[PDB]
């Protein structure tokens, strides 16, 4: 409502909450009242190679236009440009995940003489950087103490839940419940994904998972696509880097190092 | 499912690892594959379609299984069905003699449990079973064990409830052995001094068994280095004064049996402090044991179960009315002790689960002389053989209980059940017409509404 | 529109959103029904609030589903009471 720069980018670690953020906002958009005329989600996590046709797919569908197959993608790119110039638009960039040129796949880059914004989110800041949202930047931070554990509550069956969630009856289970949503640093994916897991676990259950997931979590259910997902972060590094990150690993957990 | 994931261990399935075999077991259960089924979930079994499937996989695959259990068989099947079989299972079978040595060279697994006759094995049946690495003759009528040198990788070796007396000295040069059983073993009375020869082993089980540490002589148990898990029967006092120090022999024990205490007519739980893993105590014949202390001081270690049997001088146990150690409990199995005549402190118990109350005659009530009740986690309650007992408690709301079994009490005037609760989790009630008789009603609908809805007879 | 959807032995946890179900929510009246073999996949759905367990038919309802399924003169062998046999 406020900054001064019309391109906005958002950053933080993978399953933080960044597209849900972006969801909460285009659907928040629709309840208040606002100047802008067009509020475009655009899905820039489909490939680093940059899928120019299906982006300008969503932009043309959206701005009511004409679907001209044949076009060459330069000329529809300059069509483009001069099509949301004539609009107060907002567009959400899901997961950039490289640097790209905006004229070049049809957004025109947003200035101060003009009204219309630019979200976008990413995993890297070096890439929001590189995009000219410098002095427009926001973390992402992971989920509170409190809002951690009411989220890995909801993910929990009705029977199993009625184990941890009642209080003044004092048991160990509430205990190991929270022991193991501690484990999850309060990152949503990993409360989604591992409340899904331990949905269904029975009373006298809770004791050993807990145990067992304060060391380790290959045997848990969900977890190998979980770090499949969030994989990609270190693909993307250079050997050299991805040594020092694995180096890293080896040091005491909960503790900073210098 | 304990004894499911301890052979999944033993196995080399679960890489050392009890979580990833309970995991196993959620995993099939999520499935269908396998049911939860029981007064506990602890206990998991097969449908029997699902069953017939597991046989047909086997038969489909390239892996042999030999498999005969619950047959009725009589006679030991044929010595050559076992050449190519790699699982062989032999569980609650009448099985008699055992005399062939059979050619299992590629068997990995050899289970026996719950054949009560056989008692005469070959000597030198076990020549061929080099990559045996699960050994269960658990609940057999076996007296001697034949030689073992040939068991090169033996992991798992379970033998309770069998007449076991003395056990071969091949055992201790067994370098792979992992996992030693032999709980109730009535007749045991072999030396274990050689255990020490057994550095790899990691659980070593000696409860309820007739012989054990009687005195300081075989406290060498600190040469067990990789030992996790124990549990052994303590005869004296002065092995518990000389075990009432910090030390891993003193905390690694998770249960204990109390058969012919000497000197011990009196045991606090303060004094069971520094058992930091106990969880069960077992009280037989103990002479001259007469009082106990439910401490308030609470500790680290969580008492689970408890069976007090045969006890001819025990006459009450004193138990804190706000904070106890007892609040952890999930069983309770009273039996056999005539003098015993005060077990109040039951209201107290809100974790408690099964309840079992045998031949007690001292026991006027289970509840002699906040807005909640006094069993609110009961599942199971048991009664057997009381002659002299009047009631179990004052009235009290039930509702999540789920089985009640009386058999055999002629005295029995009432109990606490009525139809003033609301029943969702009462499976079945089983008992006596004679009992229903002397049964006393909360309300004369009772005599057609409790016998209607549950009651079972026997 | 207020929608019911019943989905067949799903075998695998798949987006409702990618295939252009939307996922109903307390503020639509809409329902979703799916069945499948796993819990696992029924709790991945966000269905784990409302699960219901299939048991398997009872004692009296499994035999007389049998002897709907055998013809006339077998079912004639095993249908009759009164008269005893094995
Ligand atoms: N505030 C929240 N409450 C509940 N669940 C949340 C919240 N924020 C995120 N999630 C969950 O996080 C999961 C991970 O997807 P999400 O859209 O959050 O990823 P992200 O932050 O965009 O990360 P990346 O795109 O790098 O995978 C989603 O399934 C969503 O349910």
């Amino acid at each position: 409502e406020k900054g001064d720069s019309n391109i906005i980018g958002v950053w933080g670690q993978g399953g933080v909450g960044k597209t849900t953020l972006l969801h909460v906002f285009n659907n928040d958009l629709e309840k208040k009242a606002h100047d802008y005329q067009v509020v475009i989600f655009i899905e820039v996590s489909n490939s680093e190679a940059l899928n120019t046709v299906e982006i300008q797919q969503t932009i043309s569908e959206r701005l009511n236009l004409p679907w001209n197959d044949a076009e060459p993608i330069a000329k529809r790119a300059r069509f483009l440009i001069k099509a949301l110039g004539r609009k107060r638009f907002v567009i959400l960039l899901d997961d950039v995940r490289k640097k790209f040129c905006l004229e070049d796949v049809g957004i025109p880059t947003p200035d101060i003489n003009s009204q219309s914004k630019l979200i976008l989110t990413s995993r890297y800041r070096e890439v929001c950087f590189q995009m000219n949202a410098q002095r427009s930047l926001i973390e992402m931070q992971i989920l509170g103490n409190d809002a951690s554990w009411e989220l890995f509550l909801s993910k929990l069956s009705t029977e199993t839940s009625a184990a941890v969630e009642p209080l003044g009856s004092q048991s160990a289970t509430r205990e190991h419940a929270m022991k193991i949503a501690q484990s999850c640093g309060g990152l949503p994916l990993a409360l989604n994904v591992i409340g899904t897991a331990v949905a269904g676990l029975e009373e006298g259950e809770w004791q050993s998972a807990a145990d067992a997931i304060a060391t380790n979590m290959d045997n848990i259910d969900g977890v190998d696509e979980m770090f499949g997902r969030l994989k990609y972060s270190f693909d993307r590094l250079t050997p050299t880097q991805q040594q020092c990150f694995l180096y890293c690993t080896l040091f005491p957990e909960y503790g900073s190092i210098s | 499912k304990e004894q499911l994931i301890g052979y999944w261990l033993a196995e080399g399935l679960l890489l050392n690892d009890s979580e990833k075999g309970y995991q196993i077991i959620r995993s099939l259960v999520s499935a269908c594959l396998l049911q939860v089924s029981g007064s506990m979930s602890s206990k998991v079994k097969m449908h029997h379609v699902i069953r017939q499937l597991g046989l047909w996989l086997v038969n489909k695959s390239d892996t042999k299984f030999l498999v005969q259990p619950g047959m009725a068989l009589d006679n030991a099947p044929s010595a050559e069905e076992w050449n190519e079989a790699t699982r062989i299972s032999i569980m609650s079978n009448n099985i008699t003699e055992l005399s062939f040595s059979p050619k299992c060279k590629n068997v990995t697994t050899l289970l026996m449990q719950n054949n009560p006759n056989l008692n005469k094995m070959s000597y030198g049946f076990f020549r061929t079973m080099s990559s045996l690495k699960v050994l269960d003759l658990s609940h057999t009528a076996i007296t001697s064990l034949p030689e073992c040198d040939a068991l090169v990788a033996l992991e798992h070796l379970n033998l309770s409830h069998t007449h076991i007396m003395r056990l071969p000295e091949r055992l201790w040069l067994l370098k792979e052995l992992r996992h030693l059983d032999l709980s109730v073993t009535v007749a045991f009375e072999d030396t274990m001094n050689n255990c020490s020869k057994l550095h790899k082993l990691k659980v070593l089980n000696l409860f309820r068994s007739h012989y054990g540490i009687r005195d300081v002589d075989n406290l060498n148990l600190d040469s067990l280095k990789e030992l996790l898990f124990l549990g052994i029967t303590i005869y004296a006092e002065d092995v518990l004064k000389k075990l009432n120090m910090p030390r891993p022999l003193a905390k690694s024990t998770h249960r204990l049996n109390l058969k012919y205490c000497a000197e011990m007519q009196s045991i606090k739980i303060s004094d069971l402090s520094h058992m930091e893993h106990l969880e069960e105590l077992y009280v037989e014949s103990c002479y001259d044991l007469n009082t106990v202390v439910a401490d308030a001081e609470l500790t680290t270690s969580q008492l689970q179960f408890l069976t007090l049997s045969v006890l001819p001088s025990l006459e009450s146990v004193l138990v804190a009315p706000m904070s106890h150690n007892f609040q952890y409990i999930r069983k309770l199995i009273i039996s056999h002790c005539p003098k015993l005549s005060n077990i109040t402190w039951v209201r107290r118990l809100q974790l408690l689960e099964r309840l079992v109350i045998s031949h007690c005659d001292g026991v006027l009530e289970i509840v002699e002389d906040t807005g909640q009740s006094d069993f609110p986690k009961l599942r199971l309650i048991v009664l057997t053989g009381l002659k002299k007992l009047r009631s179990i408690c004052k009235a009290r709301e039930f509702p999540c209980l789920e089985t009640l079994r009386v058999e055999d009490c002629p005295n029995l005037r009432s109990i606490p059940l009525s139809c003033t609760h609301n029943y969702w989790k009462l499976k079945q009630i089983c008992g006596s017409v004679e009992w229903w008789e002397k049964l006393q009603w909360e309300n004369r609908k009772e005599v057609a509404c409790l016998d209607s809805k549950y009651f079972i007879p026997i």
